[PDB]
């Protein structure tokens, strides 16, 4: 059934399995017409579909054009969600497909599992776990490609970087859990802890700023103090 | 008019016969019911006095034979039986008419309640859905399963209800996952109309058959099929005129028949909303709108 703070190791075992986060698929700004009244104009979205054992991300790039002349965009948006997740498991090989795909919005149980019917052996399930993937596009580089795409394109990402060559993905996914939920908060505060040092830079492989383990601790601690104060703001605790 | 004469009744009873019901003592002299209108199936059923679990009973046309009812006390039941001896079927029925040992099927003259609930159910589906094919009449109780039921175990003693899911295979063509899943006008028409059924009578055949086994013997599977085929129309776009005009008609005397204390467990809430308010059939059910906002208005 559903994924909670009891099963969350289950994560880290060595079963396949994909997070999808459709909150980034249809991406609108508002505004004012002419006329006065008001209008959306679509901007370019992603599926964030990511492995939370490896680190790897599946950024399937929604162009605006797929949205040309259709009704009802946010129910579209999930059946999209559905179709491409459902597209991404037939291309990988039987032994790369999940075995369960985890939907960050219980709105994509139907579209998904509808989408799956062909894959009975694969569990789609929700979680109660408020996770922060829709800060992915806070990340400079994944929001970089997003904007810039003329055209539908899936692009390879390890959220990670290399941390795994030092850390537990347990460790890792807690780590990207903590930046993302920062960047969620407060995106300007998040980033300023990131880059205010222009000794530590991002590789070019990279999405995060090549820290020491040491540098990480203290990066990580800036982030928590950065997630408590607001806390205090939001409800004057 | 034909009669269903009884052996005895060896133990306090409740019968039914279609939507009316007697209490019978134990060891009362009663030998059965006539006066059954000739032209329509029935259905005889049981609850007994000691134990008011199992609530059992037999779905016949007396057009198909003469039946009649024993009590075997080995298997503590009731039991539809045939006769095929026509001469001592006639000479029993008449000698218990003369000494009016028999109950008359009640029918008031203006009253059309059994004939509007039992419209497009045939005898020759019904041993279809229930197969035990050495009989002519079909046994129905509280505690059968459905096929459906038992996918998800003894198969002889099952409901053969049409398997109906909306997130199969069956129902959603590849390539059009949203259209099919949101419109299952082609689910309806195509796959089950044109496909399954032949023609929409034997739809509503087995949906009003459902239904009648929901409501005289709690039959949870038989609830569960009543609501599938509903669904099934109320979430299709593309419905023929006709068929929506009888859905309402049928409904209509099936939410009029409904015991007032029975909403609660016979009823989804779900469906009915989805069917009446936020369904392509919203404005298509006037009449069962109608009742059901005047006599479930809590459901909703």
């Amino acid at each position: 059934g559903a994924m909670n703070s009891s099963n969350y190791a289950e994560l880290f075992n060595n079963d396949i399995k994909l997070f999808v986060d459709d909150t980034n698929v249809y991406r609108v700004t508002v505004h004012k017409t002419f006329e006065g009244n008001v209008a959306t104009k679509a901007i370019n979205g992603c599926i964030f579909t990511l492995n939370p054992k490896t680190g790897h991300l599946f950024l399937k790039i929604i162009h605006t054009s797929v949205w040309a002349g259709q009704k009802r965009l946010s129910q579209l948006a999930k059946w999209k969600t559905a179709e491409e997740v459902s597209a991404l498991v037939r291309s990988l090989p039987k032994e790369e497909q999940p075995k369960q795909i985890i939907v960050t919005r219980k709105a994509m149980l139907d579209p998904l599992e509808v989408h799956m019917l062909d894959f009975p052996n694969i569990a789609i399930r929700p979680t109660e776990l408020r996770l922060p993937f829709s800060a992915a596009m806070s990340i400079d580089k994944l929001s970089d490609v997003v904007m810039k795409a003329t055209e539908p394109q899936m692009v390879l990402f390890n959220i990670y970087d290399d941390w795994l060559d030092r850390i537990s993905s347990y460790t890792a996914f807690s780590r990207l859990t903590l930046l993302l939920r920062a960047l969620k908060t407060n995106e300007e505060s998040a980033k300023m802890i990131l880059l205010s040092d222009p000794t530590i830079t991002i590789k070019s492989y990279h999405l995060w700023p090549s820290f020491t383990d040491e540098q990480w601790i203290t990066i990580e601690s800036q982030m928590r103090d950065l997630i408590l104060t607001e806390y205090g703001r939001k409800y004057n605790v | 008019m034909n009669t269903v004469p009884f052996t005895s009744a060896p133990i306090e009873v409740t019968i039914g016969i279609d939507q009316y019901s007697f209490n019978v003592k134990e060891n009362q002299p009663f030998h059965g019911i006539k006066d059954i209108p000739i032209g329509h199936v029935h259905v005889i059923h049981f609850q007994h006095a000691d134990n008011s679990s199992m609530r059992y009973g037999y779905w016949f046309d007396c057009r198909m034979g003469n039946f009649y009812i024993q009590y075997d006390p080995k298997d503590g039941l009731y039991k539809m039986m045939e006769e095929r001896d026509g001469a001592k079927f006639e000479n029993i029925v008449h000698n218990f008419k003369e000494r009016q040992m028999m109950v008359s099927y009640p029918k008031i003259d203006e009253d059309d309640t059994w004939y509007n609930l039992t419209e497009f159910v045939q005898m020759d589906k019904i041993r279809k859905i229930v197969r035990k094919d050495e009989n002519q009449f079909s046994y129905v109780d509280s505690s059968m399963t459905t096929v459906q039921e038992n996918e998800l175990s003894d198969p002889a003693h099952s409901l053969n209800y049409t398997v109906i899911n909306f997130k199969s295979r069956e129902a959603i063509r590849p390539g059009h996952e949203m259209e099919d899943f949101l419109d299952k006008s082609y689910y309806l028409n195509t796959v089950m109309l044109q496909g399954i059924f032949k023609n929409s009578s034997n739809y509503f055949g087995e949906l009003q058959f459902a239904f009648l086994n929901a409501m005289f013997f709690g039959n949870y599977g038989s609830s569960l099929q009543w609501h599938a085929m509903i669904e099934l129309i109320c979430s299709s776009a593309t419905v023929p005129k006709h068929m929506l005009d009888k859905l309402d008609e049928i409904l209509y005397y099936q939410i009029k028949t409904l015991p007032e204390q029975y909403s609660d467990i016979l009823l989804n809430e779900r469906v009915w909303n989805i069917c009446l308010y936020s369904s392509f059939q919203k404005n298509s059910l006037h009449n069962t709108e109608k009742i059901m906002e005047n006599k479930y208005p809590e459901l909703l």
